[PDB]
């Protein structure tokens, strides 16, 4: 049951954007987990109280022990090292313990002590470690105070016939967040075999071949039972959208449960690099097969693919990990029975900082691919829609019309090219109907002598807003039979050389065959329609492309600055109309994730609004972060005022389609509006991400320089304006300042005192 | 070919989509006479990929040799003309030919292409190739021979030479960029002498067009590796040209010239991501805003390759506004100020600096 589809040299970005995240965000951290376990290579050889550990109680101890206390509770565990000293508890002799125990719990139980002595066992009994409080008190004033065997072992909170009942519970506490490898590459134990840079190979394995499964099931399998692709919905179906993420990800693991089997208890010589080969083998090919067998998705199976896929995730994250662990806790608690589990504060603080790092370039990589899927997402209408606007103006004659300057070229122009046109055998389908409607003005102009064009534009005044019958003015018996055709509610302002207009205006349907096009034309040709004041024309239609699927707004207008000649001036706006009830596409699904980024990104400012009080202002941070949310906002709300308007504007055609125009310009508007912002929030991340580069020891030098030497550049070039400003004031300082080459010795002064003061640490 | 959409399937009576191996018509249609109305597969054209502009079309289609005589070649285009030929569905056209002018020794190959996108429009292109099959001929081609043979026996000298320098000496160390270069130039000249000997051990299409001059000149293939092995022998002797840098170092004036290089290579590029960073976000920043009406950024590489132009001062933003007002001019100046004043000048302090320490670098020695 396959089908090699291998269609045509067609490219899905969705499926290749995915997969093209999944990796970089990989290595990317593959750097920081390095940096991060070399300190705990170079380590791994206090809310508790000063522990009282001075053991002058004991005495007969000629050998050598070594005593082991687990630090359990509530998120903190931690074992014991070698007493580094001379006396080492030799014969008569101990010693007071004080360690790096930083894993600390609560005021509450923790305690669990084992003691071991190599060779003989001291005739002695040490009670314990019987602190109060120094710091928070995360231990208990108590003893137990028993003697010293063969790996003797005191067990408390605040022998054991039946074990399992706790022996379940501490396999189960140490493995919860140690087993479950998504969340674990955080919380690694010390003096472990795992050493956090293939736990984070792990995690990449099973997210690339969560990938590939799903993009197996979509487009490869569609014979079994016809049940994929077009006839389910792209929307939530729970029938095919997530049983199919669960099928995957269940088999998916006899691969990724088998390959931890070469990490893990690998001490079994050199199976960590052979295991290693084998992922960034399988990876690599996985990714292939997706993009291979995605390079033929329609435009509504990817969007489903995405939801399986991120759906499959949330099935390793919340019953398959967890069930895993229970049953390695049952396993280790009922077959073969197990019983065990200055300098400072600086490193302690550069995890710290690590930790935050690495958590916080997660939510950056979601972010970015969200804004990434919502601008390139449909990144294949683009140059269609260049050739279609190209090819809109090459058989229209653009520059025919832009050139006209006699006020009555109008009429040869619109019975010359605009009918042949318009009307046709089958010459370039219309969808609607043109529209001519005119602006009069009420004010009428007295023009100039003829000869240069009188500088711009000028000699205006309002605008007639009354009813008028044939001809001009003789209202009879009820309205004109010109009536104003008062402006739409929304969809105008056409911004004209030196004039704003609405949609509002004397309006002529121009009709729907050719004949009585002509007829129409001649009959407001000789009546006087356009010889009046008549500030502007307005000539407005349409345009379809099913081959491509794009439509195109196209206006062509005059303008009369005085009665005489005219200035032409045309607009053809290519756009994709999908609607708002179309379900769940591309543009809504990101669109609501974008909506969620701003909220997350505003709650996160008032927490620490809130935290630092008052006097937060006058900081870049608490102004370049609420720039973020006006920006995410306004993305995410323009798109869905697009996707409202596409609806209204075609249900009213769709009603009235054979006698009406319904002016779409308005959404050829918004949907650029929409690609504006998505195209410059991407652009702020991207700079974000050349800023991010000063994590390099030798290349922080140059934010530094060039933030220290701003206010020199900025001086220096307000300067020269107010100079340039002098200089015009008593009635070209680029070339001057382009040959004094001023700001490279402003920026070497600082890039050499820089380099300077880092070359001495 | 497409969907019609169903709301208005009443207008749209038929759809023809965008030319693809898997919508390409097979079909006869209008009278079929002749060889012009059948479609005859690639194998049997011994045809070729094109990789025009819109898109790469395959080597079949429906085609007419036209006849020796201006007379019956004209009846022939009227004819072809008459019963409609170029319908709407129609989505490339070519023309070919070749000539010889037996004066000197080289041949001209010609073809002209005409493209008709679904969205409406022509678009022209052309190629003209003088390709040079009969080369043994005077004596300064056997001169030619000689000093490729001779060339032939450098490469094998400079490939065993350095194939020694591996095993039977230092082993595996690459990082000196005179042997991560050397390298470049022996593959370069592996690959463009298969080239040479793979195109002139087969001009089989000569001799069977020598055959019967009343046939068409299948030339194609020849044109396409000649230009695909200037590509290669163009490249070449640049690298052999840089090559020489090796050898420039006769005293005390030009040593130090290329240390200043060779120490602030490594500090230049760090920059230099931070800038073509920008540079990509500026780019691809022009593709989505103005990528539609301006064609100066119909593409992604016409957009960075406008901003090298715009560099260079070249460019003028006439017609930038027209397509957008609100991101027109704020782009051209946010660019130009960003670009040219305060970010391409760091490219300049550096290496200054650099100079100066290096002279003391030496001076105190
Ligand atoms: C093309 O197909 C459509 C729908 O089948 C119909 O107009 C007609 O069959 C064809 N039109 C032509 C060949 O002009
Ligand atoms: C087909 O017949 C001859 C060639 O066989 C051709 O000249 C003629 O125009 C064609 N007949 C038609 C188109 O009716
Ligand atoms: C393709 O080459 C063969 C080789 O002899 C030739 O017979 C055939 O005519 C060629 N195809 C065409 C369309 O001329």
């Amino acid at each position: 049951r396959f089908v090699f589809p291998e269609p045509t040299a067609d490219v899905n970005y969705i499926v290749m954007l995915t997969c093209a995240v999944c990796l970089v965000t990989y290595m990317v951290m593959a750097a920081i987990l390095h940096k991060l376990d070399q300190l705990d290579a170079s380590r791994g050889r206090r809310f508790k109280y000063e522990i009282l550990v001075k053991t002058g109680w004991g005495r007969g101890s000629g050998t050598t022990a070594h005593v082991g206390i687990m630090l359990y509770g509530v998120d903190s565990r931690s074992g014991h090292r070698h007493l580094d000293g001379d006396r080492a508890f030799h014969r008569n002799s101990l010693d007071i313990f004080r360690i790096a125990t930083p894993h600390s719990l609560g005021s509450v139980w923790k305690i669990r002590v084992w003691h071991d002595n190599k060779g003989l066992s001291p005739a002695w009994f040490l009670q314990h470690v019987i602190v109060r409080d120094l710091q928070t008190a995360r231990s208990a004033f108590f003893l137990v105070n028993d003697w010293l065997s063969v790996e003797t072992e005191a067990n408390g909170g605040l022998a054991a016939l039946l074990r399992f009942r706790r022996l379940l519970v501490a396999e189960l506490q140490r493995g919860f967040f140690d087993k479950h490898i998504w969340l674990s590459i955080w919380d690694r134990p010390p003096r472990s075999r795992f050493t956090r840079i293939q736990r984070a190979t792990c995690c990449v394995l099973l997210i690339c071949l969560f990938l590939g499964a799903n993009a197996v099931w979509y487009g490869a399998v569609g014979d079994s039972a016809y049940s994929t692709g077009h006839v389910s919905r792209l929307s939530p179906l729970s029938v095919d959208t997530v049983a199919v993420g669960l099928v995957s990800s269940v088999v998916v693991y006899p691969v990724y449960l088998a390959i931890l089997f070469l990490f893990r208890m690998s001490r079994p010589a050199w199976c960590a690099s052979l295991a290693h080969g084998l992922s960034l083998l399988l990876v690599a090919v996985a990714v292939a097969v997706s993009g291979w067998v995605g390079a033929s998705f329609p435009p509504g199976v990817s969007v489903a693919w995405l939801l399986s896929s991120s759906a499959s995730f949330l099935a390793s994250f919340l019953g398959w990990e967890p069930l895993k662990v229970l049953l390695e806790a049952l396993y280790f608690s009922l077959v073969a029975k197990r019983l065990h589990p200055f300098l400072a504060k600086e490193e302690a603080r550069k995890v710290k900082r690590l930790h935050g790092m690495l958590r916080s370039l997660l939510v950056y990589m979601l972010f970015l691919l969200v804004t990434l899927l919502a601008s390139y997402g449909d990144a294949s209408c683009h140059g269609h829609a260049y050739r279609l606007q190209s090819a809109i103006k090459q058989e229209l004659h653009s520059r025919a019309f832009l050139a006209i300057t006699r006020s009555e070229e109008l009429w040869p122009w619109m019975a010359h090219v605009l009918l042949p046109y318009v009307h046709g055998n089958q010459s370039s389908p219309e969808l609607g109907p043109p529209r001519l409607r005119q602006v009069r003005l009420q004010e009428a102009l007295y023009p100039d002598p003829p000869g240069p064009r009188v500088h711009t534009c000028s000699a205006a005044g309002g605008f007639s807003t009354s009813d008028y019958d044939v001809g001009w003015e003789s209202p009879h018996n009820g309205s004109g039979t010109w009536a104003y055709s008062a402006p739409d509610l929304l969809g105008a302002w056409s911004w004209g050389s030196c004039a704003v207009y609405d949609s509002g205006g004397y309006v002529q349907e121009l009709g729907l065959s050719l004949e009585e096009s002509r007829d129409r034309l001649r009959f407001l040709q000789l009546h006087n329609w356009l010889d009046n004041r008549s500030r502007a024309v307005f000539l407005e239609l349409t345009r379809y492309s099913p081959a491509v699927g794009l439509h195109a707004a196209v206006t062509l207008r005059l303008e009369f600055p005085a009665a005489g000649r005219a200035l032409a001036a045309l607009s053809v706006r290519p756009f994709a109309l999908r609607r708002l009830s179309a379900g769940l596409s591309l543009p809504l699904l990101t669109s609501v994730c974008l909506l969620l980024f701003a909220v997350h990104f505003a709650v996160a400012e008032a927490r620490t609004w809130h935290r630092e009080g008052r006097w937060r202002v006058l900081r870049l941070g608490a102004w370049a972060r609420w720039l973020l949310v006006a920006l995410t906002a306004a993305t995410a709300l323009v798109r869905l005022a697009q996707l409202g308007a596409a609806d209204r504007q075609w249900t009213r055609f769709v009603r009235g389609r054979p006698r009406r125009f319904t002016s779409f310009d308005q959404v050829a508007q918004l949907s650029s509006a929409a690609r504006g912002l998505a195209a410059s929030l991407l652009f702020l991340l991207l700079v974000k991400a050349a800023q991010q580069l000063r994590f390099v020891r030798q290349w922080s030098v140059f934010g530094k320089t060039l933030c220290r030497a701003l206010p020199e550049l900025l001086g220096v070039t307000l300067g020269l304006v107010v100079l340039g400003v002098a200089y015009a004031q008593l009635a070209w300082a680029l070339r001057l300042w382009g040959a004094l080459r001023l700001g490279a010795v402003i920026l070497r002064w600082r890039y050499h005192a820089l380099r300077g003061e880092l070359y001495r640490p | 070919s497409c969907s019609i959409p169903q709301d208005l399937r009443d207008e749209i009576k038929e759809c023809y989509d965008v030319y693809s191996v898997s919508s390409e018509d097979r079909a006869p249609f209008g009278p079929r006479n002749g060889t012009a109305w059948i479609y005859t597969s690639e194998k049997d054209l011994n045809g070729s990929s094109h990789w025009g502009i819109i898109a790469t079309y395959s080597g079949a289609g429906y085609y007419l040799d036209l006849s020796r005589t201006r007379e019956e070649t004209a009846a022939q285009v009227a004819s072809l003309k008459k019963n409609v030929w170029l319908d709407r569905g129609t989505r490339a056209t070519f023309i070919d030919f070749s000539v010889y002018n037996a004066n000197i020794n080289l041949f001209c190959v010609v073809r002209l292409l005409v493209e008709f996108p679904a969205t409406g429009g022509v678009i022209p292109s052309w190629q003209f190739q003088p390709l040079k099959l009969i080369r043994y001929v005077t004596t300064f081609d056997f001169f030619l021979a000689a000093c490729e043979i001779i060339f032939c026996f450098f490469i094998f000298y400079y490939v065993v030479e350095e194939i020694l320098e591996i095993r039977i000496h230092k082993l595996h160390y690459f990082r000196s960029f005179w042997n991560c270069l050397d390298v470049v130039i022996v593959v370069l000249s592996v690959v463009a002498i298969g080239i040479n000997i793979y195109r002139t051990s087969n001009v089989e299409v000569l001799l069977q067009f020598l055959e019967d001059q009343n046939t068409f000149p299948n030339f194609e293939h020849l044109a396409y590796w000649q230009i695909q092995f200037n590509n290669i022998a163009a490249v070449t002797v640049f690298f052999v040209w840089i090559k020489l840098f090796k050898f420039i170092n006769f005293n005390r004036t030009m040593s130090q010239l290329s240390t200043t290089m060779s120490r602030c290579a490594k500090d230049l590029f760090g920059f230099a991501i931070m800038f073509f960073i920008i540079f990509l976000a500026y780019a691809q920043l022009a593709y989505l805003v103005f990528g539609t009406q301006v064609d100066d950024f119909s593409t992604f590489q016409e957009c960075i390759f406008t901003q090298f132009r715009i560099i260079l001062g070249d460019i003028n933003f006439a017609e930038i506004e027209e397509a957008n007002r609100v991101l027109g001019p704020i782009y051209f100046t946010t660019f130009v100020f960003f670009m040219f004043f305060i970010l391409l000048n760091m490219f300049a302090a550096i290496i200054a600096d650099t100079y100066s320490e290096v002279k003391s670098d030496l001076a105190q020695q």
